[PDB]
C-alpha cells in the first residue's frame, strides 16, 4: 500500500498521508474569516461535546503575536502546536528585526515548519488546517489559510472543516470589500447559524473575534455585548 | 523486465530490476498533478516566461496566488508542479543565491543555481527516508558573458539549459509547438508575443490579462521584473490584432 | 490492521488509531471523579485493588500546594506525567516566585504528550488526569487525553463506567457551584459511587479524596480521613 | 535518516541492488574510451530529442584536474555527485602531496566513496560507471569504476546501451600501437557502430587527455574530425 | 547509529532471539567442565580435525587470568569477542583491588554483558555458552556456567553444545566423591565424558586443566592418548 | 628527591632504587618500593610526581599484563618501552600529563638484556647504564670510570654498592636502604637490600 | 516475520503488548511469597534445580538490597540484576545525601521509574530495548513499619499484605486468602507460606530447593542458613 | 523505519545468522585462491577473474595486497568489500608498528580484523563483507605462517587451504597430498599448479606470490609469467 508514509509518492503521483490529513480537517467543525475595509474577523462553530465543559473550554481561537490572531480546524492539539510554533516564529521575528513579523512572512514561515512535516516517514502531517489574521495600517487587513500539505494563499474570506463549501457560498453574497468589522460581526454570525447543522449536533457555542483599526491593530476577544447582539440577529435572521 | 518489480522498490528510493527509480517517476506525475502549464522563451535581448493564473475561488486574494517568484534582483523564476513543494524549494534557491553571494562577492550565475538545485534534489532521489519534491523549477535571468540563460531541473535532478520550455500538463504539446516555431527562426527575437501565443494555442485559450502572468529579463534591463496588468493587456492586444 | 500500529499513519477516515487505543487504555483504568463550586474543587477516587489482600494502589498524588491530580491509565505513564508537572511547578514558583496558574500548566501538559503523538517509534502517553487547582480564577477542574486535547470542566468523570458518574454530574450540576466542601464532597462521592457494580459500596479503605481551596492548600483525605464523608451518604 | 542497510546479500549471494544498478547503467547512453600509445580519449553520445536543448549548457564529458577527466553511462545526477566528490578528493591529494593526483589513486578513492554508498544506510548504490582517463608519470591510464565499486584498468572499453557489442568491435579493431588521431578516430567509429540517427558535432563530447593535460574538444575540432569520417 | 529494537517479546512470553541464540550454542562443539577437589578439567571435542589445520590457532580454551580460564561452545567469533572483554575486565580488577578476580565476579561480569546485549537497542544476543573454572584466592575451585541469557549458575558438572545432554545424563550418574579423589580419576571422568559423544574418539579431542596456583597447563596429544588408553583398558 | 639506577651487563641487567616515600620533611615510609613487574622478564622502575608515578606504571603494567593475555607470549622489552613511550607522549600535550621519570630493564630471549632511559618528556633512549634524580648526578660518573662492558654480576653488584655509598657519603638527602634485582634468563631476583 | 510492529505499540484494549507479553513471561518464573506481618515481612521462594549437578547455592532468587531491604524475584532471573543494582545503587546514593534510610515505597517507586523506558528512536546510545521480564517483591522496615511491596513489567506498585509471583501465583493467592490474617505473627507466616511453597512446588520441598528470609525492626536483613531451614521444615 | 528493514544482524529460528551465510555463497563463487605453506617459506596462487583481453595490466597484482613488510593477503569475494579490507589492515598493522615498534605478529593482525567484521555481523544493521582472505607472513613467533577468514568472523591456522570456487575439491587434494612438515617451495609451488590445474591452464590466467626470508629480511614477491610458464611447463612434463 502507498499511504501509509509521507514519503511516499501512489503511482499517481499523489501523497496520500496528506490528503489524509485534510480529510482530518474536513472532519471537524466549522471557521470562518472575511477581511473587510477596516481588518478581518474571525467566527467559529464551537461544538460542545459535553454540558460538563465550562463555557469556553478548547478556544479555537489563538493569539500568535498581538497583532496576529489564529483560527483552527482539525485536531485541536496538532492546531494548538502550531499555535505555540507561529507564537515562537513571531518572538524570534520580533527579537531579531525589531518590529511587528508582517503577516505575510509569518504565514510563508509557518507554511513551510508545516510542509517540513509532509516530507518524512519519521513524521506525520499535521490534521489540522488554520487561518492567520492581521491588521496594520501599512499593511491593512490580511487574512491566510494554510492547509495540511503546507500551502499558503491570502484570502478576501475562507472557510475550514466540513461545511467550508456552504460557508463560502454564504461569504460570497456579502460585499465585504466594502464593509467595517461593525457591520461584518453581524454577518459572520449569521453564516455560522445557517452552516450550523443543529440536528446531528445539537448545541455548540459562537466564539467570535476581530483585529483591526478600532481596536488599533490588536487582536482581541469580541466583547461579550456585541457578541449577543450578533447572535440575536442571527437566530432572527434564522426565522 | 518490461514494469518489473521487487521488494520495497515502488516505496523507496531503491532501484527497480530495470534499474529504474518508480519514485522519481511518479514525482514527474505529481508535478501534472497541479494541473497548470507554464512556458519560457529566451531571445537575442530577453528571457520571458508566462504561465497560468487559476483563480477559480472569488475569494482568493489573486494578489498572492503566484507561481514565479524573485530569487534575486538578477534571476527569477516559475514554478510548476505541487505549491507547498514549490514554495519550499524557492526558499531553499534564494538561500542558496544569497549564500553564494555573501561567500564569492559576486552573483551567482543562473546555471550554477540550477545546478545546485538540481544537486538538492538528487540527495532526495538517493536517500530513502524522504521523497523527491514534485515541483519542476524553470529560471531565467541574464548571465554577463553568454546574454540570457533559461534553465529548467526536475525532481530527478536533472537539469539542462533550453532556447525554450513548458513544464505541466501540456509540456508535450508546448514543447512541439516551440520546436516548430523555432525551425521558422536559432531563437526569436519578438519573445513574449511568441510565448503567449504558444501558450494560448496549446491551451486553445485565448486569454484575458487576469489569466496570465508575465516576468521579464533583458540586457538593458537585467532585473527581474514581472507585468503590471496593464502591460499584458497591451501585449494581449497587439497580438489579438494579428 | 495496515494503519493502526504506527502513532504517524493517518487512516483513510482522518483518524490515528493508536490516540484511540490509548484512550481505551484510559477508559479501562477505574474510575474517578473531580468536581469544583465556587470555592473549592474537589478529586475522589476508586482505588483498585487486585485482590482483598492488596492495599489499593494510589489514585491521588501531590503535585504543588495549590495543584494535584487524580489518575486514569498507565500507573508509570501517570508518574511520569506528575513528574514532569512537579518540576513544571517548581520552575515556576524558582523564577517567578508564584504559583503556576493551574491552565498555563495544562497547557503545558498538552503540549509535552503531543509531541509523541507526532514522531516515529513513539507512543501517546496511555494516561488520563483529572487536575485540581487554585490560582487568581479560583477552582479548576481540567482533563488531559492521550490526544493531548485538554479540555477545562467544570466537573468531569473518567475511567471505567464513567459514563454513569457523568450522568449523575450533569444531573446535579446545577448544585454544585453553591456548595459548602462537605456537600460538595458529598456528591463527588454520590457520583463515584454510580460507577461501582450493585454489590459493592464505598468504604474507608478504597475512596481517597483531595481538597484544595482560598484556604486550604492541597491536601491528601485516606482511609482514617475519609470517615466525616462516608458518614452521611444513603444506600442506594 | 535510516540507519540499516538497503543492500543485503540474496539467498543465491547477490547483491541484487548492485546488479539493478548496473542494469540502469546497461540502459544509459554509451560511453567509449580508448588508451592510445600517447593518451586517451573519451567519447559518448547526446541523444537530445528536443532541439531545444542548449547542448553547451551542460556536458557529459568534465575535467576533474589539469590532467584527469572522467564521463559515464547511467543517471546523469548521480554522475555529478561523483564528480564532485571526485573533486574534491583530488583536492585534497594535492593539498597533501604538492603533486597532481595520480589517476589510480582517485580512481581507487572513488571507487571507495562508491563503495560506501553500497553499504552505508538507507541509500543506494549509484546508477554510473566511471571512465577516467589520465596522464601521469609520462603514461596513458584508463580506468572503469562500476556500480559496486570494483575497479579495472582498460585498454579500450564501452559501456552503456549495446556495450558487449561495442566491447566486440574494439576487440577486432584495437591496436597498442594506435595513435591518439587514430584513437579518435576509432572511437568515432564505435559510436557510429550503434548510433542510429545521423552523427552530429551536437550530439557527442569527445575529450583527450596528453602531455599537455586533459580537455574537452570543441564543437569545431569535432566537425573537423567527422570530416575525416 | 542503528537503535532499533531487535529482540522483542512474543506471545506467551518468549525472547525467540534468545532461544535461537541457544538453539546456535546448542551446535557448537561439545565442551565440559568438571570441578575437582584441588583440580579443575575442560575438555572440548575437535570435531573438525583438519590434517592441514594448524591445532594451535583454533583452541577452544583461552585464559581470562592467572587463576580463571574458559571454554565455549556456539559462535567462535562472537566468543572471542566475549573473552577479549572479559580479559580486559579482569586487568581493571586486578588494577582497582590489588587482588585476582574470583571465578564468580568475572562469571558475574561475563552473564552481564550478555544480559545487556539480550536488551540493548541495535544489537543480537551472544551466541555462546560459556563453562568458567579457576581458583578464588583461597583456593577453592569453581565451575560457573553462563548461557546466551545472562543466566549463571555454578556446577559440579556440566556440558554445553551439540550432546551436551547425553553428557550432563553421564556426569549426573557418574560425578561421585569417588570419581573425583584423585587429579588422574577427574581426568579421566571429563575424557570417558568426551568419549560418550566424540566422533572419532581420543584423537580429536582438546584437553586442558588447573590446578591450584599453577596456572592452565594443556596436555599435548602423547598425554591424551595415554589417558585413553589407561582408560580403554579398564573398560 | 627519588633515585633510580640501571646497570646492565652481557647477559644480565642490574636495577636499584631507594626505599623511601617522604612527604614535605618526613619519611613517611622506609621500605617503599618503586620497581613494578610488568612481566616474568621485565622491570619499570617508575619515578616522579606524586599520584602521577602510581597511576602511569600501573596503567602500563595492566595493558602489558592484557596484551599477554591476549596473545599467548610476551612484549619484547623493546616493544614495551617503545609502548610505554607512546603513551607517556601521547599524553604529553593533554590535559593530564604524567611527570614520572623511567627506567626500564629487560631481558628477551633472542635480543639479550636491554636497558631503557626515559624522562618526563617521554624523550627515549636505549644505555648500557642510566640514572634518576639529582642522585644520578653524583654517580653517573662513578659508572663512567669504573664499567665496563664485560661485568661481571659480582663486579657490577660491587660498583652499584660504590654508587650508593658515595650518595651516602656526599648526598645530601637520606636514601639509607636501597631495593636491588637482577634480570636473566631465569626470570626477576630480588636480591637482599643494600642498607647503611 | 511475525513481529511486524513497534514496541511502543498499543492493543486495542489499551494495553502495550510488550508489557502484556512480560507479564505473560512471568508465568514461567519460579514461585516467590511475601507475608507482611507487624513483627516484619518474610520471603520465600522456590528454587527450582533442574540437575543434582547444580549447587543450589548458586541460585539466588533472593538478594539483599540494603540492611532494612530485601528483594524476592521471579520471572527472566538475568533481566532482574540491573534492577536489583539501581534499587542497590539508589538506596546508597539516598543515605548518602540525606543521611538517613531510604523508604521501602521510594526504593520501589525508585525502581518502577525504570520500566516502560523502552522504544527504539528516543533515549541514549544503549537504553532499554524491551521490558523487564521481571516481578519483585520488596520487603522491609521503616518509619511506617513492614511493608512489602510487589512490582511488574508495567512499572505499577502496590503495597501488598500477601502475595504470590511466579507459575503457581493462582492457587497460592487464593490459599494466601484463605491463611492470611492482619494479627498473625511473623513464626506463623513463615509456617504459613513453606507450607503453601510445598503445596505449589513441583518437586517435594527440602532445606536445600528453597531459600527464606525475613526482615524484622528488632534485626536486619537475615538469609535462613541451612540449619535453620531443615528446623523451620521440622514442624511441617 | 521498520518496514523497509531487513534486519541483517538478526538469528534465524535454527540460530543461523543468513546475511553471513549467503556472503559464503557469494564467495563460493569468486575466483579460486589457494595458500600452502613450507618449511623455507608460503605462497599464494589465485585464479584472476581479471581475464578479457583488452584489460592493461597496470598494478603490480589483481587479489594479492601487501599488507606490511613481513605480511600480504589475497582475497575472495566482493572486490570492493576486499579493498575496503585490506585498507583497514593496513591502517591496524601500521598503528601495531607506531605504538609498538616492531611489526604486527600475524594473528594479532588477523584477529583484529575479524573483530571488525563480527561487529558488523553483530550490530549496526548493516550487511557483512563478501570477503574471505588468505594471510600469509612471518613473525619472530611462529615464524611462516598462512591464515583465512570468512564474513561470520571466523579465522584458522591452516597449512594449506583453498577459498573460492571449488574451494571443497582444493582442499581435498591438500588434505590428500600435502605432506605435513616435508614440503619446500618448489615442491609447495608444484603441489599449487596441480591444485589449480584440476581445480580450474595457462600463465596469463594465474598469479602466484611468494613470501620466503632472505638475509633477515621479508621479501614477497609476485612471479612473473616467464617463472609461472616454466612451472607450467614442468607441472606437465611431470604428467
Amino acid at each position: 500500500g502507498y499511504d501509509l508514509s509521507a514519503s511516499t509518492f501512489s503511482p499517481d503521483g499523489r501523497v496520500f498521508q496528506v490528503e489524509y490529513a485534510m480529510k482530518a480537517v474536513e472532519n471537524s467543525s466549522t471557521a470562518i474569516g472575511i477581511r473587510c475595509k477596516d481588518g478581518v474577523v474571525f467566527g467559529v462553530e464551537k461544538l460542545v461535546l459535553s454540558k460538563l465543559y465550562e463555557e469556553g473550554s478548547n478556544k479555537r481561537l489563538f493569539n500568535v503575536d498581538r497583532h496576529v490572531g489564529m483560527a483552527v480546524a482539525g485536531l485541536l492539539a496538532d492546531a494548538r502546536s502550531l499555535a505555540d510554533i507561529a507564537r515562537e516564529e513571531a518572538s524570534n521575528f520580533r527579537s531579531n528585526f525589531g518590529y511587528n513579523i508582517p503577516l505575510k512572512h509569518l504565514a510563508d514561515r509557518v507554511a513551510m515548519y508545516v510542509h517540513a512535516y509532509t516530507l518524512y516517514s519519521a513524521v506525520r502531517p499535521f490534521g489540522c488546517s488554520f487561518m492567520l489574521g492581521s491588521y496594520s495600517v501599512n499593511d491593512g487587513a490580511q487574512l491566510y489559510m494554510i492547509d495540511p500539505s503546507g500551502v499558503s494563499y491570502g484570502y478576501w474570506g475562507c472557510a475550514i472543516g466540513k461545511a467550508r463549501q456552504a460557508a463560502k457560498t454564504e461569504i460570497e453574497k456579502l460585499q465585504m470589500k466594502e464593509m467595517t468589522c461593525r457591520d461584518i460581526v453581524k454577518e459572520v454570525a449569521k453564516i455560522i447559524y445557517i452552516v450550523h447543522d443543529e440536528v446531528k449536533d445539537k448545541a455548540f457555542e459562537l466564539e467570535l473575534s476581530w483585529v483591526g483599526e478600532l481596536t488599533n491593530g490588536r487582536h482581541e476577544i469580541v466583547p461579550k455585548d456585541i457578541r449577543e447582539e450578533a447572535e440575536k440577529y442571527a437566530k432572527e435572521s434564522l426565522k | 523486465s518490461r514494469g518489473s518489480s521487487a521488494g520495497f522498490d515502488r516505496h523507496i528510493t531503491i532501484f527497480s530490476p530495470e534499474g529504474r527509480l518508480y519514485q522519481v517517476e511518479y514525482a514527474f506525475k505529481a508535478i501534472n498533478q497541479g494541473g497548470l502549464t507554464s512556458v519560457a522563451v529566451r531571445g537575442k535581448d530577453c528571457a520571458v516566461i508566462v504561465t497560468q493564473k487559476k483563480v477559480p475561488d472569488k475569494l482568493l486574494d489573486s494578489s498572492t496566488v503566484t507561481h514565479l517568484f524573485k530569487i534575486t534582483e538578477n534571476i527569477g523564476c516559475v514554478m510548476t508542479g505541487m505549491t507547498a513543494d514549490s514554495r519550499s524549494q524557492v526558499q531553499r534557491a534564494r538561500y542558496e543565491a544569497a549564500n553564494w553571494k555573501y561567500k564569492y562577492g559576486y552573483e551567482i550565475p543562473v546555471d550554477m543555481l540550477c545546478k545546485r538545485i538540481a544537486d538538492i534534489s538528487q540527495v532526495y532521489t538517493q536517500n530513502a527516508e524522504m521523497r523527491p519534491l514534485g515541483c519542476c523549477m524553470i529560471l531565467i535571468g541574464i548571465d554577463e558573458e553568454q546574454g540570457p540563460q533559461v534553465y529548467k531541473c526536475d525532481p530527478a535532478g536533472y537539469y539542462c539549459g533550453f532556447k525554450a520550455t513548458a513544464a505541466g500538463v501540456k509540456q508535450t504539446e508546448s514543447t512541439s509547438f516551440l520546436e516548430k516555431k523555432v525551425k521558422k527562426k536559432w531563437t526569436f527575437e519578438q519573445t513574449v508575443e511568441t510565448a503567449i501565443t504558444c501558450l494560448s494555442t496549446v491551451l486553445s485559450i485565448d486569454f484575458k490579462p487576469s489569466e496570465i502572468e508575465v516576468g521579464v529579463v533583458t540586457v538593458e534591463n537585467p532585473k527581474f521584473r514581472i507585468l503590471t496588468e496593464a502591460e499584458i493587456d497591451a501585449h494581449l492586444v497587439a497580438l489579438a490584432e494579428r | 490492521n495496515q494503519y493502526d500500529n504506527d502513532v504517524t499513519v493517518w487512516s483513510p477516515q482522518g483518524r490515528i488509531h493508536q490516540i484511540e487505543y490509548a484512550m481505551e487504555a484510559v477508559k479501562q483504568g477505574s474510575a474517578t471523579v473531580g468536581l469544583k463550586s465556587k470555592t473549592h474543587a474537589v478529586l475522589v477516587a476508586l482505588k483498585r485493588a487486585q485482590s482483598e489482600l492488596a492495599a489499593h494502589q494510589k489514585k491521588i498524588l501531590h503535585v504543588d500546594n495549590h495543584i494535584g491530580i487524580s489518575i486514569a491509565g498507565l500507573t508509570a505513564d501517570a508518574r511520569l506525567l506528575c513528574n514532569f508537572m512537579r518540576q513544571e511547578c517548581l520552575d515556576s514558583r524558582f523564577v517567578f516566585d508564584r504559583p503556576l496558574p493551574v491552565s498555563r500548566l495544562v497547557s503545558l501538559i498538552g503540549s509535552k504528550t503531543q509531541i509523541p503523538t507526532q514522531r516515529y517509534g513513539r507512543r501517546p502517553y496511555g494516561v488520563g488526569l483529572l487536575i485540581a487547582g487554585y490560582d487568581d480564577m479560583g477552582p479548576h477542574i481540567f482533563q488531559t487525553c492521550p490526544s493531548a486535547n485538554y479540555f477545562d470542566c467544570r466537573a468531569m468523570s473518567i475511567g471505567a463506567r464513567s459514563q454513569s458518574a457523568r450522568t449523575y454530574l450533569e444531573r446535579h450540576m446545577s448544585e454544585f457551584m453553591e456548595c459548602n466542601l462537605n456537600e460538595l464532597v458529598k456528591h463527588g462521592l454520590r457520583a463515584l459511587r454510580e460507577t461501582l457494580p450493585a454489590e459493592q459500596d464505598l468504604t474507608t479503605k478504597n475512596v481517597s479524596i483531595g481538597i484544595v481551596g482560598k484556604d486550604l492548600e492541597f491536601t491528601i483525605y485516606d482511609d482514617d480521613d475519609v470517615s466525616p464523608f462516608l458518614e452521611g451518604l444513603e444506600e442506594r | 535518516g535510516y540507519s540499516f542497510s538497503l543492500t543485503t546479500f540474496s539467498p543465491s549471494g547477490k547483491l541484487v541492488q548492485i546488479e539493478y544498478a548496473l542494469a540502469a547503467v546497461a540502459g544509459g547512453a554509451p560511453s567509449v574510451g580508448i588508451k592510445a600509445a600517447n593518451g586517451v580519449v573519451l567519447a559518448t553520445e547526446k541523444k537530445q530529442k528536443s532541439i531545444l536543448y542548449d547542448e553547451r549548457s551542460v556536458h557529459k564529458v568534465e575535467p576533474i584536474t589539469k590532467h584527469i577527466g572522467l564521463v559515464y553511462s547511467g543517471m546523469g545526477p548521480d554522475y555529478r555527485v561523483l564528480v564532485h566528490r571526485a573533486r574534491k578528493l583530488a583536492q585534497q591529494y594535492y593539498l597533501v602531496y604538492q603533486e597532481p593526483i595520480p589517476t589510480a589513486q582517485l580512481v581507487q578513492r572513488v571507487a571507495s566513496v562508491m563503495q560506501e554508498y553500497t553499504q552505508s544506510g538507507g541509500v543506494r548504490p549509484f546508477g554510473v560507471s566511471l571512465l577516467i582517463c589520465g596522464w601521469n608519470e609520462g603514461r596513458p591510464y584508463l580506468f572503469q569504476s562500476d556500480p559496486s565499486g570494483a575497479y579495472f584498468a582498460w585498454k579500450a572499453t564501452a559501456m552503456g546501451k549495446n556495450y558487449v557489442n561495442g566491447k566486440t568491435f574494439l576487440e577486432k579493431r584495437y591496436n597498442e600501437d594506435l595513435e591518439l588521431e587514430d584513437a579518435i578516430h576509432t572511437a568515432i567509429l564505435t559510436l557510429k557502430e550503434s548510433f542510429e540517427g545521423q552523427m552530429t558535432e551536437d550530439n557527442i563530447e569527445v575529450g583527450i587527455c596528453n602531455e599537455a593535460g586533459f580537455r574537452r574538444l570543441t564543437p569545431t575540432e569535432v566537425k573537423d574530425y567527422l570530416a575525416a569520417i | 547509529s542503528y537503535d532499533r529494537a531487535i529482540t522483542v517479546f512474543s506471545p506467551d512470553g518468549h525472547l525467540f532471539q534468545v532461544e535461537y541464540a541457544q538453539e546456535a550454542v546448542k551446535k557448537g562443539s561439545t565442551a565440559v567442565g568438571v570441578r575437582g577437589r584441588d583440580i579443575v578439567v575442560l575438555g572440548v571435542e575437535k570435531k573438525s580435525v583438519a590434517k592441514l589445520q594448524d591445532e594451535r590457532t583454533v583452541r577452544k580454551i583461552c585464559a581470562l587470568d592467572d587463576n580463571v580460564c574458559m571454554a565455549f561452545a556456539g559462535l567462535t567469533a562472537d566468543a572471542r569477542i566475549v573473552i577479549n572483554r572479559a580479559r580486559v575486565e579482569c586487568q581493571s580488577h586486578r588494577l582497582t583491588v590489588e587482588d585476582p578476580v574470583t571465578v564468580e565476579y568475572i562469571t558475574r561480569y561475563i552473564a552481564s554483558l550478555k544480559q545487556r546485549y539480550t536488551q540493548s537497542n541495535g544489537r543480537r544476543p551472544f551466541g555462546i555458552s560459556a563453562l568458567i573454572v579457576g581458583f578464588d584466592f583461597d583456593g577453592t575451585p569453581r565451575l560457573y556456567q553462563t548461557d546466551p541469557s545472562g543466566t549463571y549458575h555454578a556446577w559440579k558438572a556440566n556440558a554445553i553444545g551439540r550432546g551436551a545432554k547425553s553428557v550432563r545424563e553421564f556426569l549426573e550418574k557418574n560425578y561421585t566423591d569417588e570419581a573425583i579423589e584423585t587429579d588422574d580419576l577427574t581426568i579421566k571422568l571429563v575424557i570417558k565424558a568426551l568419549l560418550e559423544v566424540v566422533q572419532s574418539g581420543g584423537k580429536n579431542i582438546e584437553l586442558a586443566v588447573m590446578r591450584r596456583d599453577q596456572s592452565l597447563k594443556i596436555l599435548n596429544p602423547e598425554e591424551i592418548e595415554k589417558y585413553v588408553a589407561e582408560i580403554e583398558k579398564e573398560k | 628527591m627519588e633515585y633510580l639506577i640501571g646497570i646492565q651487563g652481557p647477559d644480565y641487567v642490574l636495577v636499584a632504587s631507594d626505599r623511601v616515600a617522604a612527604s614535605n620533611i618526613v619519611q613517611m615510609k622506609d621500605d617503599h618500593d618503586k620497581m613494578f613487574k610488568m612481566s616474568e622478564k621485565i622491570l619499570l622502575l617508575c619515578v616522579g610526581e606524586a599520584g602521577d608515578t602510581v597511576q602511569f606504571a600501573e596503567y602500563i603494567q595492566k595493558n602489558v599484563q592484557l596484551y599477554k593475555m591476549r596473545n599467548g607470549y610476551e612484549l619484547s622489552p623493546t616493544a614495551a618501552a617503545n609502548f610505554t613511550r607512546r603513551n607517556l607522549a601521547d599524553c604529553l600535550r593533554s590535559r593530564t600529563p604524567y611527570h614520572v621519570n623511567l627506567l626500564l630493564a629487560g631481558y628477551d630471549e633472542h635480543e639479550g638484556p636491554a636497558l631503557y632511559y626515559m624522562d618526563y618528556l617521554a624523550a627515549l633512549a636505549k644505555a648500557p647504564f642510566a640514572a634518576h634524580g639529582y642522585g644520578a648526578f653524583l654517580t653517573l660518573s662513578i659508572l663512567d670510570r669504573y664499567y665496563t662492558p664485560t661485568i661481571s654480576r659480582e663486579r657490577a653488584v660491587e660498583l652499584l654498592r660504590k654508587c650508593l655509598e658515595e650518595l651516602q657519603k656526599r648526598f645530601i638527602l637520606n636514601l639509607p636502604t636501597f631495593s636491588v634485582r637482577i634480570i636473566d634468563k631465569n626470570g626477576i631476583h630480588d636480591l637482599d637490600n643494600i642498607s647503611f | 516475520s511475525e513481529y511486524d510492529r513497534g514496541v511502543n505499540t498499543f492493543s486495542p484494549e489499551g494495553r502495550l503488548f510488550q508489557v502484556e507479553y512480560a507479564i505473560e513471561a512471568i508465568k514461567l518464573g519460579s514461585t516467590a511469597i511475601g507475608i507482611q506481618t507487624s513483627e516484619g515481612v518474610c520471603l520465600a521462594v522456590e528454587k527450582r534445580i533442574t540437575s543434582p549437578l547444580m549447587e543450589p547455592s548458586s541460585i539466588e532468587k533472593i538478594v539483599e538490597i540494603d540492611a532494612h531491604i530485601g528483594c524476592a524475584m521471579s520471572g527472566l532471573i538475568a533481566d532482574a540484576k540491573t534492577l536489583i543494582d539501581k534499587a542497590r545503587v539508589e538506596t546508597q546514593n539516598h543515605w548518602f545525601t540525606y543521611n538517613e534510610t531510604m523508604t521501602v515505597e521510594s526504593v520501589t517507586q525508585a525502581v518502577s521509574n525504570l520500566a516502560l523506558q523502552f522504544g527504539e528512536e528516543d533515549a541514549d546510545p544503549g537504553a532499554m530495548s524491551r521490558p523487564f521480564g521481571v516481578a519483585l517483591l520488596f520487603g522491609g522496615v521503616d518509619e511506617k513499619g513492614p511493608q512489602l511491596f510487589h512490582m511488574d513489567p508495567s512499572g505499577t506498585f502496590v503495597q501488598c499484605d500477601a502475595r504470590a509471583i511466579g507459575s503457581a501465583s493462582e492457587g497460592a493467592q487464593s490459599s494466601l486468602q484463605e491463611v492470611y490474617h492482619k494479627s498473625m505473627t511473623l513464626k506463623e507466616a513463615i509456617k504459613s507460606s513453606l507450607i503453601i511453597l510445598k503445596q505449589v512446588m513441583e518437586e517435594k520441598l527440602n532445606a536445600t530447593n528453597i531459600e527464606l528470609a525475613t526482615v524484622q525492626p528488632g534485626q536486619n536483613f537475615h538469609m535462613f542458613t541451612k540449619e535453620e531451614l531443615e528446623e523451620v521444615i521440622k514442624d511441617i | 523505519s521498520r518496514r523497509y528493514d531487513s534486519r541483517t544482524t538478526i538469528f534465524s529460528p535454527e540460530g543461523r545468522l543468513y546475511q553471513v551465510e549467503y556472503a559464503m555463497e557469494a564467495i563460493g563463487h569468486a575466483g579460486t585462491c589457494l595458500g600452502i605453506l613450507a618449511n623455507d617459506g608460503v605462497l599464494l596462487a589465485a585464479e584472476r577473474r581479471n581475464i578479457h583481453k583488452l584489460l592493461d595490466e597496470v598494478f603490480f597484482s589483481e587479489k594479492i595486497y601487501k599488507l606490511n613488510e613481513d605480511m600480504a593477503c589475497s582475497v575472495a569475494g566482493i572486490t570492493s568489500d576486499a579493498n575496503v579490507l585490506t585498507n583497514e589492515l593496513r591502517l591496524i598493522a601500521q598503528r601495531y608498528l607506531l605504538q609498538y615498534q616492531e611489526p604486527i605478529p600475524c594473528e594479532q593482525l588477523v584477529t583484529a580484523l575479524c573483530d571488525i567484521k563480527q561487529a558488523y555481523t553483530q550490530f549496526g544493521g548493516k550487511r557483512p563483507f563478501g570477503v574471505s582472505l588468505l594471510y600469509i607472513g612471518w613473525d619472530k613467533h611462529y615464524g611462516f605462517q598462512l591464515y583465512q577468514s570468512d564474513p561470520s568472523g571466523n579465522y584458522g591456522g591452516w597449512k594449506a587451504t583453498c577459498i573460492g570456487n571449488n574451494s571443497a575439491a582444493a582442499v581435498s587434494m591438500l588434505k590428500q597430498d600435502y605432506k605435513e612438515g616435508e614440503m619446500t617451495l618448489k615442491s609447495a609451488l608444484a603441489l599449487a599448479i596441480k591444485v589449480l590445474n584440476k581445480t580450474m591452464l595457462s600463465a596469463e590466467k594465474v598469479e602466484i606470490a611468494t613470501l620466503t626470508r632472505e638475509n633477515g629480511k621479508t621479501v614477497i614477491r609476485v612471479l612473473k609469467q616467464k617463472e609461472v610458464e616454466q612451472l607450467i611447463k614442468k607441472h606437465e612434463e611431470e604428467e
